[PDB]
RNA sequence: GUCUUGGAGGUAGAGCACUGAUUGGACUAGGGGCCCCUACCGGGUUACCGAAUUCAGUCAAACUCCGAAUGCCAAUGACUU
RNA sequence: UUUGUUUGGUGGCGAUAGCGAAGAGGUCACACCCGUUCCCAUACCGAACACGGAAGUUAAGCUCUUCAGCGCCGAUGGUAGUCGGGGGUUUCCCCCUGUGAGAGUAGGACGCCGCCAAGCAAG
């Protein structure tokens, strides 16, 4: 838990003095995070495999909630209210501790320590991540038979310019194109 | 010599029981145009020193008349009688005439519109944000310098526009924060 | 990046929804209730003339109990406004819920005023 | 019957706010074709189709942000019958 | 006790109340804000909803002051049309006593009108 403690300790005065804000309430600190599996057989035609749901459970704090389709996607045929992938939201200390367990192991669990530079944002403060990889935590090594387990984890902040996202993900330390 | 502006007749009697100076009533939050003109001529001929309670209506009328007529002198209820638990309460009718004499001793606004040396950054470095020390030490230093309390930005603004020594006030700040620590 | 809307706005919309289906006349004046982060308030209101007939709140001089935001404080203010309405000569009233949920604080107030003599 | 007053309704006319139709400019990634060379880059063009978008300009029985004259339904008064 | 005034609540009038921009303000009040032990709650989440608490803050919401940029309202006059009466070379046009739009324009306008409570002031 101590992560967000020391994060306050450092960032509040640091980001206040480097960016002169009139009020402290203006400091952009992270609030919420969501990961989107968005697979559901990835084609919805396997129609029977949902290992995604339980791996999402025990890699996260809670269990996900399965999404569904709404319209008729041309790239597919059986898409009418059927379920495709799930999602997980979290903002409390589960958020922070998952962030820590991420930056601790999955950042070494990469094949390259360069991550991605700040080229995949939405200007006013956010960060998508690219997940076509397979192994996040060794919690799933042989139980998983290396089937495609990608994700879409999106962290978002109360910022207004991309530079804030940059500085925020740097001050805690994320692999970029340094 | 100067004129003293106060809320009503109670503060009138109170201030008159302390020092010989003519009184102008503000009659609460309701201040009139001709009243502002009277304040103008008073500051022009004899001067005026606002002295109200550090409460909501008192501070509000103080701010309004300050923004109304610049150069008008100001005074503040010292830390003892400015608080309701002392004497009868917060009203000027509740302070001692000697306390009014001290407030007269701490009159300010001889300086109005100066570019000075009071840094907001070092100010937050001194711990005037969060942790209850923001408002605690704000009140403490305000009643220390006998200037009243405010929020961080407003207190910083009035100090940064109030011509006083910087590092002597910083030493007094160390003294007061040690009082909070127990010194 | 994100924005967060005023909770009071949604409360106002829900209050309008509720008040759509009822109104307080000079015989069944509606009894309104307002919750704050610190206090609670209640006003007996007729609609056809836009007048207030009775009121009560934690901000009274009386009720030396100082824990405003209580469920118990809600009971006290409810019984007080009930007595005020009674002495003014009011028996039965409809009762909105502002826009809140019929639950702890507001419902406690409602029950207190209810047993105290009001017919609702 | 007339005078006075109050109503409901989308025609004539008008208009482009919606749905269709439509002219001439601006502007276009997406280039379609020419090619430089395009095996592939990247580039003049794209004769862009240049999609929108925008600027002006015309239409509608099954278009309407508007909208009469008349006619219709009542009233309480009056004058006639 | 009445009166004045500010704020919070709660109503009535067609947005002339709207958007947009620029500012000032919070120790009262309103708010953000701080936690989840039980009330209660989430298809996951104290996000929201509930319950307790008051550390900080005007940053946002909220209140006040400015702007006619967008939206809104809107004449007078003049034409189109048309009831009734006439005349023509009749898929239409002309005249006469009356009615009289749409568009466009002058312009108006960044609100008025109540009740209750609290705060201050005066009586
Ligand atoms: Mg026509
Ligand atoms: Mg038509
Ligand atoms: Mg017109």
């Amino acid at each position: 838990n101590r992560l967000k403690e020391k994060y306050n300790k450092e960032i509040a005065p640091a980001l206040m003095t480097k960016f002169n804000y009139d009020s402290v309430m203006q400091v952009p600190k992270i609030e919420k995070i969501v990961i989107n599996m968005g697979v559901g057989d990835a084609v919805q035609n396997a129609k029977a495999i949902d290992s995604a749901v339980e791996e999402l459970t025990f890699i996260a704090g809670q269990k996900p909630v399965v999404t569904r389709a709404k319209k008729s996607i041309a790239g597919f045929r059986l898409r009418e209210g059927m379920p495709i992938g799930a999602k997980v939201t979290l903002r409390g200390e589960r958020m922070y501790d998952f962030l820590d367990k991420l930056i601790s192991v999955s950042l070494p669990r990469v094949r390259d320590f360069r991550g991605v530079s700040k080229k995949s944002f939405d200007g006013r403060g956010n960060y998508t991540l690219g997940i076509k990889e397979q192994l996040i935590f060794p919690e799933i090594d042989y139980d998983k038979v290396t089937k495609v387990r990608g994700m879409d984890i999106v962290i978002v902040t109360t910022a207004n310019t991309d530079e804030e996202a940059r500085e925020l993900l740097t001050q805690v330390g994320m692999p970029f194109q340094k | 010599k100067e004129v003293i502006v106060v809320e009503g007749k109670d503060d009138t009697a109170a201030i008159r029981r302390a020092v010989d100076a003519d009184t102008i009533e503000t009659n609460g939050a309701a201040v009139g145009a001709e009243v502002i003109e009277r304040i103008k001529l008073a500051k022009e001929r004899r001067g005026v020193i606002i002295f109200t309670d550090p409460a909501f209506p008192g501070e509000k009328i103080r701010r309004t008349i300050a923004e109304q007529v610049p150069g008008c002198k100001h005074a503040f209820l010292p830390r003892e009688a400015a608080k309701a638990r002392s004497g009868k309460g917060i009203g000027v009718e509740h302070a001692s005439p000697d306390d009014i004499r001290q407030a007269l001793a701490n009159v300010y606004e001889e300086t109005a519109d100066w570019e000075e040396e009071i840094t907001f950054a070092e100010l937050i470095e001194a711990g005037l944000v969060g942790g209850e020390m923001a408002r605690r030490r704000r009140q403490r230093l305000g009643e220390e310098l006998k200037i009243g309390y405010a929020n961080g930005r407003q207190f910083h603004k009035r100090l940064k526009v109030f011509r006083i020594s910087r590092d002597a006030f910083y030493a007094a700040l160390a003294q007061v924060m040690r009082e909070e620590a127990g010194d | 990046m994100i924005t967060k809307t005023s909770k009071n706005a949604a409360r106002l919309k829900r209050h309008a929804r509720v008040r759509a289906k009822l109104s307080g006349t000079a015989e069944r004046p509606r009894l309104n209730v307002f919750r704050s982060n610190k206090h609670i308030y209640a006003q007996i209101i007729d609609d056809v003339n836009g007048v207030t007939l009775a009121s009560a709140s934690t901000l009274d001089k009386d009720l030396n109990v100082e824990s405003t935001g209580d469920t118990s404080a809600a009971t006290k203010v409810g019984e007080l406004v009930a007595k005020r309405a009674a002495e003014k000569g009011i028996s039965d009233v409809v009762f909105d819920r502002g826009g809140y949920l019929y639950h702890g604080r507001v419902k406690a107030l409602a029950d207190a005023a209810r047993e105290a003599g009001l017919k609702f």
